[PDB]
DNA sequence: TATGACCTGAAGTGACCT
DNA sequence: TAAGGTCACTTCAGGTCA
């Protein structure tokens, strides 16, 4: 085949004869030329399969110029001295989220001899939280409302992911609400705990794991209402809940949490790296924990001792 | 059962 | 005379509206006003939009794009715009300084060349940036560890009780000596996970009780990122010891309850999508038996500081091998709760053992009671 | 506490 | 306030000289 | 011939402003 010396080996289109060391159009010669000169590292993402042409040949250069190297041409042809040489957001904004944890939570403190609530007494911690747990979970379809994009998926998935994660969800919130205070927790209903008194309620182990795992650490990083948002809302969407219609659709939500708060960790706090990390690391420690609240919420609802309203007991049923 | 709806709902 | 210029084009319109295009914007070919939109939407992503009271079967054209402004952005999605594609702002400060201050703009002055009458590039450290040295030997170290510590469990194979094939489905003492064969396996899993742990350095910085808590809190959780690494697609199994294969009715036949076996079997096929080679593995578990939320802990500040170096190491190794999938790791740290969920569910289906009145081996019993 | 112990000091 | 035709402006390509 | 260079030409980022 003699006639292939009137076209070009690479891209076959018409050449104008040998360039460096195959016929090749001026296209090839000025790209080999120009790449071997600087002698660049392509990078090509697709990968390796591409088809280099006459009319697509600059869509890829790295294939291009690996097709070109393939067919014999040299580098030490070419002339001139060389060889070898942000966020992601609007679809889930954690502007809304924040406006979703400060439509929520109203109770906030800046810069002398002032506070809203901490009175206190030791009886009964264990009444006093399932009563505030049971006052907080209307504001917690609250806040699930004002979460983007969970309103708009079908009704039964969100009373199924709200009735999974109900728990976790009060818990990073009195936590969080906790943050000023050791030890220990405040109840949105005003009243306070301290964790003596846990003890002698025999709640004591889970309590000061709470008190040790989750507010300590929040206190100790100062997560503010958008991380804390953010990962509510991890856990608010559950792709592993039971019943679900299209569990991709809430985990895919969930990767859009993950975009949203990483990005808003890379702005806020360019200092610390390990800041997402820690947020996300926050996590599996609240799982464990909510889990072993559930084991006792079970119990102290079958011995029938602790009055239990109708919503809590709507939860737990 | 019955209220978690009716609060979602409006 | 030929025209020099490539020149692609010829109006193959706009995935995202249909308008005329001028060409590819952001990993797609569209128009002035979506790229505009797209880039006016990642810069700025608190700005306000209103929420589609029309439902999603919203439109696209040249004049409804202006009415729902989620839309439009959901099908820039639909269209395959990459969110990475839009230049950050310290990504784009290096863009201009440049361009600007000296090259290619108002200023060229040098020693050759000069018209001037009137008018060390490579490496400063022997760098090359991120995945630094200590990092790798780390990783490679934890690999080398792993198959090590997975070799000793290849000569105890027929140590253990024969898989009863053709036996009596109503037969009682099959399930049970199905049942003693896993819980083998289970013993043979503990010792490797002993031996591993034993050859992850930092670990023995620690005290007696601090080792034993934590190794009993994470056996379960380490046994269960072990068999999804076994687990095979195609097949829908799980090959123990490289040798023996199961299927899902085989664990049906060992006694164990459905809702111990099923999201066991829904965490192996989730982890298969992540792709995750020896090393991700490998950090996923020293992390894991470095969780310092573990019950029995006296010193969980030692134990979440030598969490600490894993955990970044793990980022490092992420972002350089793939920097196109960025929720690998997010994806990745999350599993650690699937693992506390399913051990939840362990310690009931050992509960659920309890009740029956059945025994399991010394080191188990010790373990998970 | 006493099996994982004698596990620990040396090989198994 | 959002929008889109329109610009600045580099990095690149190739037909055609040299 | 076969190496170079030139500079009309494309591209696709951000920025402007009516
Ligand atoms: O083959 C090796 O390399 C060694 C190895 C590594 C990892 C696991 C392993 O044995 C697991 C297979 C049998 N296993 C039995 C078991 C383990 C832990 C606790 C219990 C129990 F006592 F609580 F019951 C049992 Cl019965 C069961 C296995 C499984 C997989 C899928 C469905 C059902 C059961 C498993 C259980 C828990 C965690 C991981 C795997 C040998
Ligand atoms: C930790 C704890 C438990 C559960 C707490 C739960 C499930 C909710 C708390 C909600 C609050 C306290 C909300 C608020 O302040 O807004 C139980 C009862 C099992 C045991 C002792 C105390
Ligand atoms: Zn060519
Ligand atoms: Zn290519
Ligand atoms: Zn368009
Ligand atoms: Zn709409």
């Amino acid at each position: 085949a003699s006639f292939t010396k009137h076209i070009c080996a690479i891209c076959g289109d018409r050449s104008s004869g040998k360039h460096y060391g195959v016929y090749s159009c001026e296209g090839c010669k000025g790209f080999f030329k120009r790449t071997v000169r600087k002698d660049l590292t392509y990078t090509c993402r697709d990968n390796k399969d591409c088809l280099i042409d006459k009319r697509q040949r600059n869509r890829c250069q790295y294939c291009r110029y690996q097709k070109c190297l393939a067919m014999g041409m040299k580098r030490e042809a070419v002339q001139e001295e060389r060889q070898r040489g942000s966020s992601a957001n609007e679809d889930m904004p954690v502007e809304r989220i924040l406006e979703a944890e400060l439509a929520v939570e109203p109770k906030t403190e800046t810069y002398e001899a002032n506070m809203g609530l901490n009175p206190s007494s030791p009886n009964d911690p264990v009444t006093n939280i399932c009563q505030a747990a049971d006052k907080q979970l209307f504001t917690l379809v609250e806040w699930a409302k004002r979460i983007p994009h969970f309103s708009e998926l079908p009704l039964d998935d969100q009373v199924i992911l709200l009735r999974a994660g109900w728990n976790e969800l009060l818990i990073a919130s009195f936590s969080h609400r906790s943050i000023a205070v050791k030890d220990g927790i405040l109840l949105a209903t005003g009243l306070h705990v301290h964790r003596n008194s846990a003890h002698s309620a025999g709640v004591g182990a889970i309590f000061d794991r709470v008190l040790t795992e989750l507010v300590s650490k929040m206190r100790d990083m100062q997560m503010d209402k958008t991380e804390l948002g953010c990962l509510r809302a991890i856990v608010l969407f559950n792709p592993d809940s039971k019943g679900l219609s299209n569990p991709a659709e809430v985990e895919a939500l969930r990767e859009k949490v993950y975009a949203s708060l990483e990005a808003y960790c890379k702005h806020k706090y360019p200092e610390q790296p390990g800041r997402f990390a820690k947020l996300l690391l926050r996590l599996p420690a609240l799982r464990s924990i909510g889990l072993k609240c559930l084991e006792h919420l079970f119990f102290f609802k079958l011995i029938g001792d602790t009055p239990i309203d109708t919503f809590l007991m709507e939860m737990l049923e | 059962h019955k209220i978690l709806h009716r609060l979602l709902q409006d | 005379k030929k025209g020099p210029a490539p020149k692609m084009l010829g109006h193959e319109l706009c995935r995202v509206c249909g308008d005329k295009a001028s060409g590819f914007h952001y990993n797609v070919l569209s128009c002035e006003g979506c790229k505009g939109f797209f880039r006016r939407s990642v810069v700025r992503g608190g700005a306000r939009r209103y929420a589609c009271r029309g439902g999603g079967t919203c439109q696209m054209d040249a004049f409804m794009r202006r009415k729902c402004q989620q839309c439009r952005l959901r099908k820039c999605k639909e269209a395959g715009m990459r969110e990475q594609c839009v230049l950050s702002e310290e990504q784009i400060r290096k863009k201009k300084i440049r361009k600007q201050q000296q090259q290619e703009s108002q200023s060229q002055s040098q020693s050759p060349v000069g018209p001037q009458g009137s008018s060390s590039q490579g490496s400063g450290e022997g760098e090359g940036v991120q995945l630094t040295a200590a990092q790798e030997l780390m990783i490679q170290q934890l690999v080398a560890a792993q198959l090590q510590c997975n070799k000793r469990s290849f000569s105890d194979q027929p140590k253990v009780t024969p898989w009863p094939l053709g036996a009596d489905p109503q037969s009682r003492d099959a399930r049970q000596q199905r049942f003693a064969h896993f819980t083998e396996l289970a013993i043979i899993s503990v010792q490797e996970i002993v031996d591993f742990a034993k050859q992850v350095p930092g670990f023995l910085q620690l005290g007696r009780e601090d080792q034993i808590a934590l190794l009993k809190a994470s056996t379960i959780e380490i046994m269960l990122l072990e068999t999804a690494r076994r687990y095979n697609h195609e097949t829908e199994c799980i090959t123990f010891l490289k040798d023996f294969t199961y299927s899902k009715d085989d664990f049906h036949r060992a006694g164990l309850q459905v809702e111990f076996i099923n999201p066991i079997f829904e965490f192996s096929r989730a982890m298969r999508r992540l792709g995750l080679d020896d090393a991700e593995y490998a950090l996923l578990i020293a992390i894991n038996i470095f969780s310092a939320d573990r019950p029995n802990v006296q010193e969980p500040g030692r134990v979440e500081a030598l969490q600490q170096p894993y955990v970044e190491a793990l980022l490092s190794y992420t972002r350089i091998k793939r920097p196109q999938d960025q929720l690998r790791f997010p994806r990745m740290l999350m599993k650690l709760v699937s693992l506390r969920t399913l051990s939840s569910v362990h310690s009931e289906q050992v509960f659920a053992l309890r009740l029956q009145d059945k025994k399991l081996p010394p080191l188990l019993s010790e373990i998970w009671d």
